[PDB]
RNA sequence: GAAUGCCGGCAUGAGUAACGAUAAAGAGGGUGAGAAUCCCUCUCGCCGUAAGCCCAAGGGUUCCUACGCAAUGGUCGUCAGCGUAGGGUUAGGCGGGACCUAAGGUGAAGCCGAAAGGCGUAGCCGAAGGGCAGCCGGUUAAUAUUCCGGCCCUUCCCGCAGGUGCGAUGGGGGGACGCUCUAGGCUAGGGGGACCGGAGCCAUGGACGAGCCCGGCCAGAAGCGCAGGGUGGGAGGUAGGCAAAUCCGCCUCCCAACAAGCUCUGCGUGGUGGGGAAGCCCGUACGGGUGACAACCCCCCGAAGCCAGGGAGCCAAGAAAAGCCUCUAAGCACAACCUGCGGGAACCCGUACCGCAAACCGACACAGGUGGGCGGGUGCAAGAGCACUCAGGCGCGCGGGAGAACCCUCGCCAAGGAACUCUGCAAGUUGGCCCCGUAACUUCGGGAGAAGGGGUGCUCCCUGGGGUGAUGAGCCCCGGGGAGCCGCAGUGAACAGGCUCUGGCGACUGUUUACCAAAAACACAGCUCUCUGCGAACUCGUAAGAGGAGGUAUAGGGAGCGACGCU
RNA sequence: GAGCUAGCCCUGGCCAGGGUGAAGCUGGGGUGAGACCCAGUGGAGGCCCGAACCGGUGGGGGAUGCAAACCCCUCGGAUGA
RNA sequence: UGGUUCGUGGAGCCAUGGGGGAAUCUGGGCGGACCACCGCCUAAGGCUAAGUACUCCGGGUGACCGAUAGCGCACCAGUAC
């Protein structure tokens, strides 16, 4: 997983 | 030393074929070239070496239970006899 | 003259090609004296010390004559007129009756057969060599020495002369392709005539690709980048600079002078 | 995808090998503490003739 | 007793979701304690510029075989890529090394750095690049350009025979090179054949027929023959190629200007060697026998491959070094070198098997990723496209039933045609080729496939060009004209633009946030400003050093604007 | 640690088949000589259609997936930066 | 400038990079700026056991652990992965 992503929702 | 090139011969439906034709072939010391491997079957056997071909056979990987391993690397040399003459001792 | 072509693709509307009908029937160079493999390589041990260089045409080095004062007297024909890859201007083949064969680089007016020469004796003629103190102060010459015996450092790019202007002593004062007036010593050799090709400076690239061709990798605006990139990097949509205009190292870059001050070089300088 | 692991024989010896790292005092260097650990491998094997 | 505590163990959801491509299975017979799943036969489906063959990388026993099923296999398992054991990898000619040099690495001299260390011409190392001598068959269960058979080469070393001043890591030559397009002659490959050779076959209404079906080569020294590549021969003078040269280079007189002649390849032919179908009969897990004394011929298409360092054009102007030829120097010319012929000598490592994948990179028998070569036939204008199909390989390691909702994927629809909706999103229309026919505007190129249309199958007749053949038959390519036939429909299936008008931004092809942003952002040619005279400015490094640049103001660094027009 | 990724260096490889038809050549015309115009030839291009190949536009599926970026339809380039 | 408890402090002493630059016993450094007096020492060359630190290794002991502890490992562990 480790993210990345960014919290957009 | 020349007793110490040639190991033990090879026994196998394959080796005992090249008896009808002048290809006996042992086992040999992994570092031994294809010039000593005749100067010394030649000695042994006293016969006249023709050609020498040499080939190295990788160990196999086998296991007994936690513990695996490997045996040791061999080399094989098929040698092949002026017409005519025969190893005795092969011809079993 | 400049080759010119018609719009049958955009970007050939405007692109603009050399004249080569003075690079006589040679094109393939000369063995024997040049080339010599040219080492490709956009920086140093190491890292970038020059942005944005890369990719274009392979080529092959011609290893040039700068120094024409070791065949004093020995006279050559001149034998052809070469495309070289590597400098604005053309290069003259040429035989000496020594047998031995040079390229000089090519003066503006040089024909195939004309004989050329260096030295003191020398004739004043397009194509010869002389120390800068026998040659006719007012004449237009090129490829000149800075210090004696050190090769030919002055005008060599196309179309570029100095001009010869008076004598001081030892030295002959020049005025550079730059319009510098400059102190040269007068046994510098320099040779007579100006360089050509001087149709050089109306090419029009045309496209993107022939700047790569030349190994000419895209420049990117600081005002493209970032803080971190560019002293010009940010901030939001488009922005003005916001101080005085600046290199990527933080230096002035416009007005900046920037040769240092007390060079010795000084003393011999009457110009911009 | 392409992944990160692209073997090559000559790479992983001209990188990792023991003539590698004996040529700096960083590699040395671990070529000691690998040692001292009593790691049965020193550097890694890399195989064919 | 708690810290989304730590380690371990066992629950819950739950017999629930799932069992990894929707390419597809049915049956008979075996084997077995036990078969949807293993072996065999028959039938069916799928790939076929592959889902088929051959390498490279990587993997490292997975290869073959014997005996086996606890686990690994998403089910089963008598099977296996799994377990136990044994067997298997043969080279002077393939590749790599006792050859060469590239980037780069190292590095004697030398320079630098508190130390560790950093640079550094020579040299060395460094490779699918240069150099280099094996082709075709036959055998094993498993290896073969390696073993065997035939045919043909390469080096050394020692001999004899004869030629010559021999002779260096040194000089010169050569090696030696780009992109695009290309000519001539060949080969690979392919089509056809009334001709040659074959077991057989007349079915179901008809056919004993120039009938159906299958196959009609490969390698091959010398010598030829045909293509084509290389190359002027003399004599003088010489101060240059860092010593010396007869060599090369530069002059000057002769003869050639031609490939005449020397050589060098490729291809045919070649002494000879080898291969040799369908079908049928056998027992395989497969191979064998026979068909054979097999025949082994004639046309046609034809390369992106060969002759190769071919030719033409263009600008961006296209490695090195050695082998090889030659020149000489020290030396030595009873040496040595060259030609020929003989005998002798010819090492080291790799070779199994997977290799667009169940054996490599992705924790997996993972719908992803992975470089090079071959990739047949028919038809569609062509083609590596598309549909089917040779050879070859598969039906994707859970099945059996049922015929609800709902989801996925797909087909069709009355009448209306965007009323849907943020938006015609999606889906449809259009669609290939040939031929009419095309506007504003325009930098004169374009806009153009503008738009909008017509033609498209099959039969017969007449007829015009080539190409290969001799100026012809055939065989192969383009055409033209006229009658006629059938269907709802003729690029009858598959592959194949919806169009136009008008604004904004950006000139344009391009580039970008691997993993939510491909744009009007970046870049771009071009314009301007500024710095920089060369130990340049600028950049990296403490320094040495290096880039810039083996460049020199038409040059190089920095900045902005971003074709062009008017400014 | 640059076996992923970015750039550059050295050395190799790859890009079916179709279109469009620049310069330049040759002939003709024109002129005092030209410019220029007609064909014919020619085969240019960050040219066009379109496989391989390199991509990732739009939509759908996928969301304890086949997959820690996949698949289907569609789409950009495809002799050049 | 560093060192000393000494951070420029009245800043000595001891080291030193830069500049200037002596003397041989009536010569020189020091006793915390400096001077005088009184005293301590004899720089610009070097070597020197022991007493001290440590525990890879051998031995002894333990109001130290007793297999989630005790070293990461009591077991073919710096292994498998
Ligand atoms: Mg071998
Ligand atoms: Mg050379
Ligand atoms: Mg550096
Ligand atoms: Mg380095
Ligand atoms: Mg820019
Ligand atoms: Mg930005
Ligand atoms: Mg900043
Ligand atoms: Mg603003
Ligand atoms: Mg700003
Ligand atoms: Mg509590
Ligand atoms: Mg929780
Ligand atoms: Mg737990
Ligand atoms: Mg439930
Ligand atoms: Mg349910
Ligand atoms: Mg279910
Ligand atoms: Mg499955
Ligand atoms: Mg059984
Ligand atoms: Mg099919
Ligand atoms: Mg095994
Ligand atoms: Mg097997
Ligand atoms: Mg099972
Ligand atoms: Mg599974
Ligand atoms: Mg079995
Ligand atoms: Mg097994
Ligand atoms: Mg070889
Ligand atoms: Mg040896
Ligand atoms: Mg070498
Ligand atoms: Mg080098
Ligand atoms: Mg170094
Ligand atoms: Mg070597
Ligand atoms: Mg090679
Ligand atoms: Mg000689
Ligand atoms: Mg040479
Ligand atoms: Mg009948
Ligand atoms: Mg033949
Ligand atoms: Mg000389
Ligand atoms: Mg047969
Ligand atoms: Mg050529
Ligand atoms: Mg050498
Ligand atoms: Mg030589
Ligand atoms: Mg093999
Ligand atoms: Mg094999
Ligand atoms: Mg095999
Ligand atoms: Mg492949
Ligand atoms: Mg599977
Ligand atoms: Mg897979
Ligand atoms: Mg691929
Ligand atoms: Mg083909
Ligand atoms: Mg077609
Ligand atoms: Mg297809
Ligand atoms: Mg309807
Ligand atoms: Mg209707
Ligand atoms: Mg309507
Ligand atoms: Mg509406
Ligand atoms: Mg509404
Ligand atoms: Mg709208
Ligand atoms: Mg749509
Ligand atoms: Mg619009
Ligand atoms: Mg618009
Ligand atoms: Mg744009
Ligand atoms: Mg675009
Ligand atoms: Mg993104
Ligand atoms: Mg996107
Ligand atoms: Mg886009
Ligand atoms: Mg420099
Ligand atoms: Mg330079
Ligand atoms: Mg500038
Ligand atoms: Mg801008
Ligand atoms: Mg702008
Ligand atoms: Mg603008
Ligand atoms: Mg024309
Ligand atoms: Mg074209
Ligand atoms: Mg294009
Ligand atoms: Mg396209
Ligand atoms: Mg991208
Ligand atoms: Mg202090
Ligand atoms: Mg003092
Ligand atoms: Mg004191
Ligand atoms: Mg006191
Ligand atoms: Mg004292
Ligand atoms: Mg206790
Ligand atoms: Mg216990
Ligand atoms: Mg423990
Ligand atoms: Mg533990």
């Amino acid at each position: 997983x480790g993210g990345p992503k960014k919290k957009k929702k | 030393t020349a007793y110490d090139v040639i190991l033990a011969p090879v026994l196998s439906e394959k080796a005992y074929a090249g008896f009808a034709e002048g290809k006996y072939t042992f086992w040999v010391h992994p570092k031994a070239t294809k010039t000593e491997i005749k100067n010394a079957v030649e000695t042994a056997f006293k016969v006249k070496v023709v050609k020498v071909n040499t080939l190295h056979v990788r160990g196999k990987k086998k296991r007994l239970g936690r513990y695996l391993g490997k045996r040791p690397d061999r080399k094989k040399a098929i040698v092949q006899v002026a017409p005519g003459q025969k190893i005795e001792a092969l011809e079993g | 003259a400049v080759k010119k072509f018609k719009p049958y693709t955009p970007s050939r509307r405007f692109m603009t090609v050399a004249d080569f009908s003075e690079i006589t029937k040679t094109e393939p160079e000369k063995s024997l004296v040049k080339p010599l493999k040219k080492t490709g390589g956009r920086n140093n041990q190491g890292r970038i010390t020059v942005r944005f260089r890369g990719g274009g045409h392979k080529r092959l080095y011609r290893i040039i004559d700068f120094k024409r004062w070791d065949k004093v007297g020995i006279p050559a024909k001149v034998a052809a007129i070469e495309y070289d890859p590597n400098r604005s201007a053309r290069i003259a083949l040429l035989h000496y009756v020594d047998g031995e064969k040079r390229y000089i680089i090519a003066p503006d007016g040089l024909q195939v057969g004309q004989q050329v020469v260096a030295g003191p004796d020398a004739p004043i003629q397009v194509g010869n060599a002389l120390p800068l103190r026998f040659i006719p102060v007012g004449t237009v010459v090129h490829a000149v020495e800075l210090e004696p015996k050190k090769g030919a450092k002055l005008a060599r790019a196309a179309g570029t002369s100095a001009q010869i202007q008076g004598r001081e002593g030892d030295y002959v004062i020049l005025r550079l392709p730059s319009g510098e007036l400059r102190k040269v010593h007068g046994e510098c050799y320099a040779t007579v005539g100006a360089v050509g090709n001087a149709d050089h400076k109306n090419i029009v690239l045309g496209k993107a690709g022939r700047s790569r061709w030349l190994g000419r990798r895209p420049h990117v605006r600081g005002a493209a980048m970032n803080p971190v990139d560019h002293p010009h990097g940010g901030g939001e949509g488009r922005a003005p600079r916001g101080r005085p205009p600046a290199s990527p190292w933080g230096w002035q870059t416009k007005g900046l002078k920037t040769r240092k001050r007390r060079k010795p070089s000084s003393r011999f300088i009457i110009a911009r | 995808m392409k992944r990160t692991w692209q073997p090559n024989r000559r790479k992983r010896a001209k990188t990792h090998g023991f003539r590698a790292r004996m040529r700096t005092p960083g590699g040395r260097k671990v070529l000691k503490r690998r040692r001292q650990k009593g790691r049965w491998r020193l550097t890694p094997a890399v195989r064919k003739r």
